[PDB]
């Protein structure tokens, strides 16, 4: 019997800062055990200052994101050339997964960017198209790895004062870009060491008022 | 997990990877697969990790007992028919994979073992879910009449190739020596390429971070005199 | 598999590829399948190798010591013995193998047993995934009481086709010859016989 | 296993083991029943050849089979702890199957019976 | 939803400094039968591309019919035809790529992994994979079924990323090919000893070698291996 | 359906300079029902530790089983057992139901009283022994203990900076698993004396 | 069977039982008590498949009232209840099970303590103020963790009862034709004839 | 999950917890299960989080269209039936939803309607869907009275999510509460369920099982 | 849904509905009305698959209603259940049948009699002097086949009626939270607000 | 099944069995496989007995109306024919044809078409369940530009082994010959092919 799906592995990640956000993602695709691709680059720009990740079976996931990319071109013909919002993609992209309800693209969506006030924005999907507006949000093969540790670091979750035992917890001040990236290298050279399908390279999009700018690190090939 | 074994001048050689696998999951990064069944009997296991302990240890001494019964040194024969008949009878139930390689007093030897009790012998031999990317290296630089330090060096070229091309396998390269009228010399962490990077961050805690509700002393001393 | 054994004047020959396989992956290319059970009774083995390994040490174990007791076995009581544990484990067996052997008496001999554990003696045998594919060739080529150059051509030319038609079966061509004179074994690469 | 017949059939027609058996009987210290209209006692004799014995956890003579029903006995102690156990197993067996604890009777004839399949059993005494 | 009848197994390929190498032997097999002995599974679209495919047999030809069509198509109406306006690697990768995921999702899938190998008209190398699920992805290094497993860990020693592309010559490269298809006719025994190669280059063009075989096998150890253990004659 | 999975649970063991430290969540459940918040996982026989998840029943039963024979184990050799040779003990005993196996995921944790060396050690339910340097984690939310011991650890940590590296750990592990939490115990263990602490933790 | 529930309150525990006993299609009896009396002082409540609950409950009964008798003396609940878990654990791995789930309400005479423990056919045991075995506890636990204290007298552990089966009466699908409730403390086991 | 809603003097109380899980993993502990169809009308997410999110967005989109084209807020009838019918069409497709509508109007009052993705529809006063239903129908039934205040309905609402949060391995994280006016509802915060056990421990004396 | 009762008397229809809907672990409501008037003298009670109930109902409920207006007159009872008849038979071989048994209870105003129709999902029809529908009738139609008579007055009716729902309570495992009773006769169809 | 097709010097010739089966039951022991789509062009049948002969009627159709419009077809034509129908209904059909014919300018040739619905141009073609048997044979003794009687002879002897080795074949021995000559027929009868 044909089986219309299949898994290709791979990990992404997306953090929202103050005024900035990061959309990274690991560039190794793979199949059961041999790897595909060692850099298949898997996080896209896709226009209007959004950046979208589709994590899962492949097929699905370029299917979408070239699907999406297209919507943002009509977006343009069809209203001015107005700016589509990041709160508008991801209704949009709901729309799109929904309409494949009974024959679901088998991914798991992740876009960042800024909202209207400037301010950093992450959304995240599941198959079907239920959607959320995030902080931090980690999804794929090894997500389940990278979460706990991001509700500790970033949120700080079970940390308090020391002295005050419990009482006061442990202030959630803001993170700059860099101390951000500092986190997403640890978070992947963690899961590089503990997952068989995370590996090979690790490539950010930091997306400012300024922009899109990209960022590329080595992990372990093994 | 990538295991092989080759054949050279005055003896013969075994290597084998350092991951060890749950599912997607690595359990432990620095895995010892190479296992000794006597002095200069060593073998290298794929599949049930327990199993291929297990059943190394129960040939292994039962080889021990065998050694001190006749006087003589063990042979590789007697540890290849004893695996072979134990993982028959049960029918393959037992997930052993094994390469068994050693010298003794007929010369030195050979042999793959697969767990529904099949063996076969070779000059290189490969096993476990990277053996296809190791033979491959095997198929392409294996030549007759190798020396010591040529053999060592295909054994872990083809260990590396399914360390870097085989998603079961990984981390670093265990090798094992068996040469004719010397000591095994067992390579532990011959080859270490997979050194993890300094992290970006110290993620050690100021002291009083966590709440605690109770603290108490355990007592591990016995009942006290007096 | 691709195997065969074929009485002639002077005794009987066994004849083998050396492909095992686990699938489309080539195991080992380099593999002996026919196996000494006594020093001119031999067999060739086909289906899985656990089963025929282990049956073939059974029978060389049998065969050691009836030797001891009784002296040298014929090839009927080597097959005896050979179809006993295939009949007697069929539900947990799957074994085809052709059992060849010399006697003075009796000279050259061929039994063949298939998955039932029945025996069969016959002229000469054929089995393995690669002898459906050579029926044809050899009923129309065999004759009784070839010559030892005849026999060999006529096992390498058989096993070249069925080689060439089977994916299962490949390598080398190995064989074993059984008569008065002793035991001799040949060998024949693929540059040799691609070539017929 | 051992099968030894131990208990075997004299020229007379005696079995001597058996006849042996209440020798060990009449060397063991005293025991006497009397049962009243409303009431069963049980005697018992304590050889005073032991002191600086502890009364409190020393088996007593007299055993509880079950809450209604009492078993003393005369001969060997050991041999006797046997009994016991076995007489105690069969009244919480009773219990359980038939829904009624045992008749006096009832007990008495197991105990017996026991007693009868050690005479013509091989390997015991 | 079908299955597979006669097919094909790998097909092997990678960059090097000037252009690319894609190999692909000549079996048809019929399950365990080695049926078809002279079928091509490479096939050149212009001077600048070669698809090779594997898996089953009609759908190839069916695709090759679709590839033979698309030329005609192209040139209809097009004075630059063999000029500015040819098809580019690029060009007949993406049609392919959308026909297999729209067959997968219509669940009737052409039932191939295809590998299109080829250079762009600004002399860039161009390689990239697709099967019967509509997957795809590039690498210095693409093999399908068992060259993936077996010929991937052998051309990655030459070309282990981007950087090592440039320090690559042609007969570094087709050397690696080669050596290659050796190995996976020792190993698969759903290969056959003749197979066809091309190279794609920006400077000499498309070269297509035909009736190849696989030569300088190792047999000779066979003679000294007896029993499956203890046997010694 | 799953055995490995119906009543939840985890179990974390660390090194560190001259000392050694395990811990365990405190839920009991159902599947989706709570039923306790008292059940530890963690037991000693002498200066051994054992943390075991998995199968409620089975925990239990091998809790009886080691004390068991480590008790015979001390009657006959005179000494109490080492963390090196109770390993071993372990998987021997695992291994004789190999075709039968007890659902658990058990985790060893000591020093050893003569060489004075820190020791961890894991096993899966058929014996198969994991000897890391670092850590060892088990239970239903292993993944998650994986990807917060990968990254908060570091060697020759301090007994009272190892206490919050594994502290942090196991809650924010069982803090992304549905069944594990209710509770924790955190054991810091040095050559001659053993402090036991209770976390404060969310109660869902 | 169905519902049993149980809770230890300061000097006693209290057990409640269901009295329906459904054969598929008809309830053949409204008055069952699930409940044997293992010692003096401790009682054992059952629920689970036909027939193995009543051979497994007077099987244990019947083992409790050996030792009684051999030893003169009443095992502790802590001993009673180890000695029924390593039962039912031999049982889960036997060719086929005791399909039956337990509680045992006990008071212990020499800690002066009542004591609840919760057993289910694997062998899993808890010692718990309150508990339940199968859909009894979604529907209760609610409201002993609301109202339940260490300190309750035994009328305020029967009112807390009471509310626990109103709920259940209202949200269950089935009926279960009410419940026998039974008190275990140190003058021994009673029934409430009237609740 | 745990979702509940009931009627009383003052409107209705609608109260959520916040987890998602993919078998023992927890996805998310900020989940919005409270849908604001429009500023007079809430719907709750049970059973499949899409299919709630899409079809209960188009509702508001179908109430909006209605009051455009009638002049009139659309009846909490009329907009859980439309829901119901159109879940219904779908019926063996495969839908996955369990929820209330809930609403207060002037004709009606304060009305919910349990709507399912089998085609069930219920006007009620007290409804409770998910995992841990069964635990906050316990708090609910105990304590439900028509004449409570705001203040007390809107603490039992928090109380009886609180009570399946502990209980229930898949329910968690935060509670949201809202109370839905004749004016429209009112967002009454995000409660981390985390501290709120501990607060609602100390100050009530419950959960005495549970050491603090 | 569960229990559907109907009988008819002398002068008039009764029917008898449960109250409870249950989704699978909890009841939910214990309410509910399972019924829908579909003329003046015509009145319909329903049981089967959540969903189709209603949504049967008020099809059927819509398309009396439509015909009532067109003709400015109301079908006969026998006319009714004919249609009703017919979209359960033209239901059971579509892609998705309507899984839903009905009471189709009537007061004809022309030859001025009562009359009970039974109809199953199948479109099975049969008018009888009493009916049930699912394992009701298993339980009732015993005490009916005894007790009646076809001279009996409402009251009577009422009567066999509340034995007849006192024998369901009795042996029945499942709480369907009693029923709800209504009158049909000359004068309309009328709710008894105390049963 | 037995069927096979063959080019030679003057042109093509095509062999069959007679035999149709319903399981061992031989359902018709005289069966005619070798169908005529066209006047020089003509098929061997193997597979489903129903989906060959609605297959073979629509191509005959389909050539009757190209015959019409466009003249004579070629083979090449009538395979491609066969192969749209084969390809586009692989889903649905089981079947296995060998197509042959004779131009003046190409001259014979043979065209297999196997169940995937592929086409192989080929100097010759075998199959049926009965070609397995006679893989060997045949590609040992087929030679190009052979003469009539010689082709008439490798086919004879060809299915003489296929219908000897499968049961599911046998029967007489049918043969059409395409040259520029015209169309003959022969068959030949199991005592003349037995004691080959
Ligand atoms: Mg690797
Ligand atoms: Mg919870
Ligand atoms: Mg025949």
């Amino acid at each position: 019997q044909f089986n219309p799906y299949g898994d290709n592995g791979g990990t992404i990640l997306g953090i929202a800062g103050e005024d900035f956000a990061v959309l990274a993602g690991d560039t190794r695709n793979i199949t059961d055990y041999s790897i595909n691709s060692r850099y298949e680059p898997k996080v896209f720009d896709c226009g209007d200052n959004i950046v979208m990740s589709a994590n899962g079976f492949a097929a699905d996931g370029d299917a979408l994101v070239k699907r999406f990319k297209n919507s943002v071109k009509w977006y343009h013909f069809d209203h001015n050339d107005k700016k589509l919002s990041i709160n508008s993609a991801a209704r949009n992209i709901q729309h799109l997964l929904y309409g494949k309800r009974f024959f679901p693209y088998y991914v798991h969506t992740i876009i960042a960017g800024l909202d209207e006030d400037g301010k950093g924005a992450v959304y995240s999907f599941d198959p079907v198209g239920s959607y959320e507006r995030e902080q931090c949000r980690a999804g794929g093969a090894a997500a389940s790895l990278i979460m706990p540790f991001l509700d500790n670091q970033v949120n700080f979750k079970n940390q308090y004062e020391p002295g005050t035992n419990g009482k006061v917890k442990k202030p959630l001040k803001y993170l700059s870009v860099e101390e951000v990236i500092k986190l997403v290298r640890d978070s992947f050279t963690s899961a590089t060491e503990r997952h068989i399908q995370v590996g090979d390279g690790l490539e950010i999009l930091i997306v400012t008022k300024d922009g899109v700018r990209k960022e590329f690190y080595e992990l372990k090939r093994d | 997990t990538t295991i092989v074994g080759v054949k050279f001048n005055n003896g013969v050689v075994i290597a084998a990877d350092t991951r060890s696998t749950q599912g997607p999951i690595v359990a432990d990064k620095n895995c010892a697969k190479l296992h000794r069944i006597s002095p200069k009997i060593w073998c290298a296991g794929a599949g049930t990790a327990a199993d291929t302990e297990a059943v190394t240890q129960l040939i292994g001494s039962n080889i021990e007992l065998h050694s001190l019964y006749t006087s003589r040194e063990p042979r590789v024969v007697s540890a290849l028919q004893m695996l072979k008949q134990h993982l028959f009878k049960y029918q393959g139930h037992i997930g052993a994979y094994l390469i068994v390689a050693g010298v003794d007093p007929t010369g030195s030897h050979l042999f793959s073992i697969h767990a529904n009790g099949s063996t076969d012998v070779g000059y290189y031999l490969s096993l476990g879910s990277g053996s296809l990317a190791a033979m491959a290296v095997l198929e392409s630089h294996w030549k007759q009449d190798l020396t010591k330090e040529e053999a060592i060096k295909l054994a872990s070229d083809a260990i590396q190739a399914g360390i870097w091309n085989d998603l079961g396998s990984g981390s670093n390269v265990d090798v094992c020596v068996m040469e004719i009228g010397k000591d095994a010399e067992y390579l532990r962490n011959y080859l270490t390429p997979n050194v993890r990077e300094e992290k970006q961050k110290s993620y050690k805690f100021p002291r009083g971070t966590t709440a605690v509700l109770k603290e108490s002393i355990v007592n591990i001393c016995d009942i006290q005199e007096e | 598999t691709s195997i065969m054994a074929v009485t002639f004047k002077d005794g009987v020959i066994l004849g083998a590829d050396s492909r095992t396989t686990t699938g489309a992956y080539i195991a080992n290319r380099v593999t002996d399948k026919l196996t000494r059970v006594h020093d001119k009774i031999w067999c060739c083995r086909s289906g899985s190798a656990a089963d025929t390994q282990a049956i073939a040490d059974i029978v060389q174990y049998h065969l050691e010591l009836y030797t001891s007791q009784y002296g040298t076995p014929s090839t009927e009581t080597a097959a005896s013995v050979f179809k006993e544990l295939c009949y007697e484990n069929k539900d947990n067996l799957t074994a085809g193998i052709i059992v060849a052997g010399y006697d003075d008496k009796n000279k050259g001999e061929v039994y063949t047993i298939p998955l039932g554990g029945s025996v069969h003696k016959l002229p000469y045998a054929i089995a393995g995934s690669g002898s459906t594919f050579i029926y044809g060739y050899c009923d129309k080529n065999f004759r009784e009481n070839m010559s030892k150059e005849e026999t060999v051509d006529f096992i390498k030319h058989s096993l070249s086709q069925a080689i060439k038609w089977d994916g299962s079966s490949g390598g080398v061509i190995r064989m074993v010859v059984l008569t008065a004179a002793g035991v001799e074994r040949l060998i024949f690469y693929p540059d040799e016989y691609e070539q017929l | 296993g051992y099968d030894r017949a131990l208990s075997i059939f004299s020229p007379d027609g005696h079995i001597f083991q058996v006849e042996y058996a209440l020798e060990a009987v009449k060397r063991g210290t005293c025991a006497v029943g009397v049962k009243g209209k409303n009431c069963v006692v049980l005697g018992c004799e304590r050889r005073s050849t032991l002191k600086l014995q502890d009364t409190r956890i020393t088996p007593s003579k007299v055993s509880k089979i079950d809450s209604h029903v009492v078993l003393s006995f005369s001969g060997l102690n050991a041999d006797s702890r046997i009994l016991i156990e076995k007489a105690r197993v069969e009244a919480q067996s009773h219990r359980l199957t038939l829904e009624d604890p045992v008749t006096v009777e009832y007990l008495t004839r197991y105990v017996a019976g026991v007693q009868q399949r050690y005479t013509q059993s091989g390997g015991v005494r | 939803t079908q299955q597979p009848i006669v097919t094909g197994t790998s097909v092997i390929s990678m960059k090097y400094d000037n252009g690319v190498i894609i190999a692909a032997d000549n079996l048809g097999s019929y399950g365990s039968l080695l049926r078809f002995n002279g079928v091509e599974r490479l096939i050149p679209v212009g001077d600048n591309t070669v698809v090779g495919i594997s898996g089953d047999i009609s759908d190839m030809q069916h695709i090759e019919r679709l590839l033979k069509d698309l030329v005609t198509e192209n040139a209809y109406d097009n004075p630059l035809a063999d000029a500015e306006e040819a098809l580019e690697p690029s060009y007949i990768f993406e049609y392919l790529a959308t026909v297999m995921y729209q067959r997968r999702s219509k669940m009737n899938p052409l039932w191939n992994a295809i590998i299109v190998a080829g250079v762009q008209s600004n002399g860039d190398q161009f390689l990239r994979y697709v099967n019967l699920l509509g997957v795809t992805y590039s690498s210095p290094t693409l093999a399908t079924g068992f060259g993936a497993h077996m010929a991937n860990p052998l051309l990655r020693k030459v070309v282990d990323r981007e950087s090592d592309i440039p320090k690559t010559t042609v007969q570094v490269a087709e050397e690696a090919i080669v050596n290659a298809m050796r190995v996976l006719y020792y190993r698969d025994a759903r290969s056959s000893r003749n197979f066809s190669l091309a190279i794609i280059d920006k400077n000499t063009g498309l070269t297509f070698k035909k009736n190849l075989q696989v030569e300088n096998m190792k047999w000779d150890f066979a003679k000294d291996i007896k029993g499956y253990g203890t046997q010694k004659i | 359906s799953d055995p490995s999975s119906i009543n939840g649970g985890i179990v974390v063991a660390m090194t560190g300079k001259d000392c050694v430290a395990i811990a365990c969540d405190l839920r009991l459940g159902s599947q989706s029902l709570g039923v306790s918040n008292k059940f530890e996982k963690i037991f000693h026989y002498g200066h051994v530790f054992l943390g075991i998840t998995g199968l409620a029943t089975d925990v239990t039963t091998l809790n009886e089983m080691f004390r068991y024979k480590t008790n015979l184990y001390k009657l006959k050799e005179e000494r109490a057992i080492e963390p090196e040779t109770f390993t071993q003990l372990v998987s021997s005993s695992l291994y004789e139901r190999r075709f039968g196996p007890y659902f658990v995921g058990p985790v060893v944790a000591g020093i050893n009283s003569k060489s004075g060396k820190p020791f961890i050690a894991g096993f899966d339910l058929i014996g198969c022994i994991d000897e890391a340097k670092d850590f060892i984690v088990s239970g239903t939310a292993s993944d998650q203990l994986f990807g917060m011991c990968e990254s908060l650890y570091e060697p020759n940590l301090e007994p009272e900076d190892l206490f919050e590296t594994i502290s942090q750990a196991l809650l924010n592990a069982a803090d992304r698993d549905a069944l594990s939490g209710w509770g924790a115990v955190v054991y810091i263990i040095k050559k001659d004396e053993v402090v036991k602490r209770y976390l404060k933790m969310r109660q869902d | 069977m169905d519902i049993i529930l149980g809770i230890r309150v300061q000097d006693s525990v209290i057990l409640a039982s269901s009295k329906a006993v459904t054969r598929g299609i008809s309830v053949l009896k409204d008055s069952d008590d699930k409940t044997r009396q293992l010692s003096p002082h401790t009682l054992m409540s059952f629920a689970g498949e036909a027939g193995d609950t009543v051979q497994f409950a007077e099987y244990i009964q019947a083992n409790i009232q050996l030792y009684s008798i051999r030893e003169d003396y009443e095992l502790s609940p802590q001993a009673v209840s180890s000695f029924v878990r390593q039962e039912l654990a031999k049982s889960i791995r036997s060719r086929r099970p005791y399909q039956v789930n337990v509680l045992i309400g006990g008071y212990d005479k020499k800690k002066n303590k009542p004591e609840l423990y919760q057993i289910d056919y694997l062998g899993t045991k808890v010692e718990l103020p309150y508990g339940a075995h199968g859909y009894s506890g979604f529907y209760t636990f609610s409201l002993l963790d609301h109202h339940y204290r260490p300190d309750m007298t035994t009328e305020e552990g029967l009112d807390l009862l009471k509310l626990c089966v109103q709920e259940l009466e209202k949200r269950m699908p089935m009926d279960f034709k009410g419940v026998i409730v039974k008190i275990v403390d140190k003058d021994g086991i009673r029934q409430v004839d009237d609740f | 999950t745990t979702t509940l809603a009931f009627r009383f003097q003052g409107g209705i109380i609608v109260a959520v917890d916040s987890r998602a899980t993919a078998g023992n993993w927890v996805a998310s502990q900020t989940v919005k299960k409270v849908i604001e169809i429009n500023p007079f009308l809430l719907g709750t997410m049970a059973g499949g989080a899409a299919d709630c999110q899409f079809w209960e967005t188009w509702l508001g989109s179908q109430c909006r269209l209605h009051e455009l084209r009638e002049k009139e807020r659309i009846s909490v009838a009329a907009a859980s039936k439309i829901l119901s019918n159109l879940v219904y069409q779908y019926k063996g497709a495969g839908l996955s939803m369990g929820t209330m509508i809930c609403g207060y109007t002037r004709k009606e009052g304060p009305t919910i309607y349990y709507v399912d993705s089998d085609g069930t529809r219920l006007k009620g006063d007290i409804f409770c869907v998910g995992s841990g239903q069964t635990f906050a129908y316990g708090v609910l039934d105990s304590n439900y009275k028509w004449d409570l205040s705001v203040e007390d309905a809107l603490y039992l609402g928090k109380r009886s999510i609180l009570a399946a949060a502990h209980r229930d391995a898949y329910s968690g994280g935060s509670v949201n509460l809202y109370h839905v006016t004749e004016d429209g509802w009112i967002y009454h915060g995000n409660h981390d369920v985390g501290e709120l056990f501990w607060k609602v421990k100390e100050e009530e004396g419950s959960f005495n099982n549970v050491i603090g």
